[PDB]
RNA sequence: AUGUGAUUUUAAUAGCUUCU
RNA sequence: AGAAGCUAUUAAAAUCACC
């Protein structure tokens, strides 16, 4: 055989092309090929006024040169950038009148929700050049596809909508991160939607700056990073990778609506690229958090850690020490590593898998309502950022929200989000049901340090003896308002504490 | 639907180059790290008895020369991108092109690098005797 | 007046080899 | 002249994905 589909004359005329202005040995007509080396019949002219729409389906990136990254990538090296995954899927279009036998992209759909109709354009071969032109196409045939009968009557040329890819892509992703990632289900005609929006070069930086160069320009010859590309049509180079060789068969939607109910509307472009973004946060962040991975610093990154281990230091010690709990339970905690060591209750590790130690002989238990609603009866259970799906009525419970979107928080598979804070946290959607046993937690500051000897507050919140009395002191004043930046730091983060039905914040009063 | 034009061997070629911001300067990439030439080009049979010039419109072919078709050399008519020539014409396309037969393994890396003298119409160095 | 492919089959058409 | 096997050229069908 040895013939690709890759640059396949699609015209419909019987005879071949001239010795000249043929592109391969392939494509001259029979007359003159004799013995693979063709002869030049003086007899037979040249055509000087023809077009052919050659057919870019088929591109094969699996090229290998010394400073040109590879488009295609492994899946320990998509995992590391999480944050520029953006799904892509192109609807098409046939090529009916003068021209059979390629699918022209109608249709481009992004995860961001962003739908961008093109006319149907391809790669025309005239006579002194590629005239990169308008073909007449038809929309595909049957009621499978009846929502592109309209839009063949609407779009923009692809000189706008080259410039409407680059002013989404830069605005979507302007502060995750500085290369994007096309997760794309089909592998072939996005590839062939891609030669129309993609230029690949050598590794280059951005223009008066210091980011890597993303963006090109082919009105003026230059590159820019993510922030800078206002007016910057064509992306430079991409990342890609194709979900289909990871072991699937079958169709699109039937492997996402198995882990999914949300998503749904298939065969519209932002909901082929949304289930094909779904299944592939699932497929690689659903089984468990995988600890070895780090992740890059956004922004923010360091203080909501210490103020979420400030709050969890706070909260378990107020509650020990305020109900006198004998036992406490602990749940989803990987490692051991005691959040409140000067305490008396007995630390028994009910972790969900034994993590790469067992120094401290961790217990390994997976909850469900269903099957512990009963198990567990003494004491209090920490489900610090465990993922059951109802919490007992005795729990210390810390869920992050998931409807909140910020730049940290990126969506994900059936409505939970994914949570990519120097680790990767796939948290399942934050629904009320889960908690019909607990209560909110009121906000509250409590120490046992002795008061020390600005601005005076009064607030009965703080638990504190200085604030007890008439004058607050200046020992504990810096540490209220410290304690209030963390919690709603926290709290506008996306967090949500819950606490179980019998916390009384008079309890601990009386401790004093 | 249509007629087959590539093969297999060229196509890991063909799609990086049809992705580049610069046309010229990959292919030479492409050839100096562990890169097979373009194959496929299209040969004539001339009479291989002629006066040597680089692009004629007849195949006018020397001895120690071998005259392909001009749309098989030119890199950009190859991967269907557009010229860097003024007025986006290509010069190769429709004329028969000349490449000297000690590097005619591989055309499109003999157009891409070498330029051909105005003033006798030889290609620059390799029997331009223009001293 | 036939949308891209890939993998199977099933027919024919070319070779290459063996046997009758 | 046929059979058997192997590799290829064309045509029809089946299954699968993309549309
Ligand atoms: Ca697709
Ligand atoms: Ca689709
Ligand atoms: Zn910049
Ligand atoms: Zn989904
Ligand atoms: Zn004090
Ligand atoms: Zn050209
Ligand atoms: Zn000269």
């Amino acid at each position: 055989e040895n013939v690709t589909g890759l640059f396949k004359d699609c015209s419909k005329v019987i005879t071949g092309l001239h010795p000249t202005q043929a592109p391969t040995h392939l494509s001259v007509d029979t007359k003159f090929k004799t013995e693979g080396l063709c002869v030049d019949i003086p007899g037979i002219p040249k055509d000087m006024t023809y077009r052919r729409l050659i057919s870019m389906m088929g591109f094969k990136m699996n090229y290998q040169v010394n400073g040109y990254p590879n488009m295609f990538i492994t899946r320990e090296e998509a995992i590391r950038h999480v944050r520029a995954w953006i799904g892509f899927d192109v609807e098409g279009c046939h090529a009916t009148r003068e021209a059979v036998g390629t699918n022209l992209p109608l249709q481009l759909g992004f995860s961001t929700g962003v739908n961008l109709v093109a006319v149907p354009t391809g790669y025309v071969d005239t006579p002194n050049n590629t005239d990169f032109s308008r073909v007449s196409a038809k929309p595909p045939p049957g009621d499978q596809f009846k929502h592109l009968i309209p839009l063949m009557y609407k779009g923009l040329p692809w000189n706008v909508v080259r410039i409407k890819i680059v002013q989404m892509l830069s605005d979507t992703l302007k502060n995750l991160s500085d290369r994007v990632v096309f997760v794309l289900w089909a592998h072939g005609f996005e590839l062939t939607s891609m030669k129309y929006f993609v230029k690949i070069g050598p590794e280059r930086t951005c223009c008066l700056c210091d980011r890597r160069a993303t963006c090109f320009s082919t009105a003026s010859d230059t590159y820019a990073c993510w922030h800078h590309s206002i007016g910057f049509d064509y992306v430079y180079n991409p990342f890609m990778i194709d979900v289909q060789q990871w072991g699937f068969t079958g169709n699109l939607q039937s492997n996402h609506d198995l882990y999914c109910q949300v998503h749904g509307n298939a065969h519209v472009a932002s909901c082929d690229a949304i289930m094909t973004r779904c299944l592939a946060v699932h497929e690689c962040f659903v089984k468990r958090v995988d600890w070895t991975i780090e992740y890059p610093i956004i922004g923010d990154e360091l203080k909501i850690n210490a103020a979420c281990r400030k709050v969890q230091h706070m909260v378990v010690k107020a509650a020990l020490l305020a109900d006198k709990f004998p036992v406490l339970h602990d749940i989803g905690n990987p490692k051991a590593i005691k959040c409140v060591p000067q305490a008396d209750v007995e630390w028994k590790f009910y972790d969900a898998q034994p993590c790469s130690d067992k120094a401290y002989k961790i217990e390994e238990l997976f909850y469900s309502y269903a099957t512990h609603s009963d198990k567990f009866t003494d004491g209090v259970c920490l489900f610090w950022n465990c993922n059951v799906d109802r919490y007992p009525a005795n729990s210390i419970v810390c869920r992050f929200d998931t409807r909140v979107l910020s730049n940290l928080n990126l969506p994900g598979c059936d409505g939970g989000s994914l949570y990519v804070n120097k680790h990767a946290f796939h948290t399942p959607a934050f629904d009320k049901s889960a908690f019909v046993n607990l209560k909110q937690l009121p906000f509250f500051y409590y120490s046992d340090s002795p008061c020390e000897s600005y601005v005076p507050l009064k607030s009965a919140t703080c638990i504190t003896r200085c604030n007890l009395g008439g004058a607050v002191c200046r020992h504990h004043a810096n540490e209220y308002r410290l304690y209030l930046d963390a919690y709603n730091m926290m709290i506008s983060a996306g967090f949500s504490l819950w606490v179980y039905k019998q916390f009384d914040t008079y309890n601990l009063w009386n401790t004093f | 639907a249509g007629n087959a034009t590539e093969v297999p061997a060229n196509s890991t070629v063909l799609s990086f180059c049809a992705f580049a911001v610069d046309a010229a300067k990959a292919y030479k990439d492409y050839l100096a790290s562990g890169g097979q030439p373009i194959t496929n080009c299209v040969k004539m049979l001339c009479t291989h008895t002629g006066t040597g010039q680089a692009i004629t419109v007849t195949p006018e072919a020397n001895m120690d020369q071998e005259s392909f078709g001009g749309a098989s050399c030119c890199l950009y008519c190859r991967c269907h991108i557009d010229h860097p020539n003024p007025k986006g014409f290509c010069d190769l396309k429709g004329k028969y092109v000349q490449i000297p037969t000690t590097c005619a393994n591989d055309p499109v890396g003999f157009t891409l690098k070498n330029t051909v003298c105005t003033v006798c119409g030889m290609w620059k160095g390799y029997g331009c005797s223009c001293d």
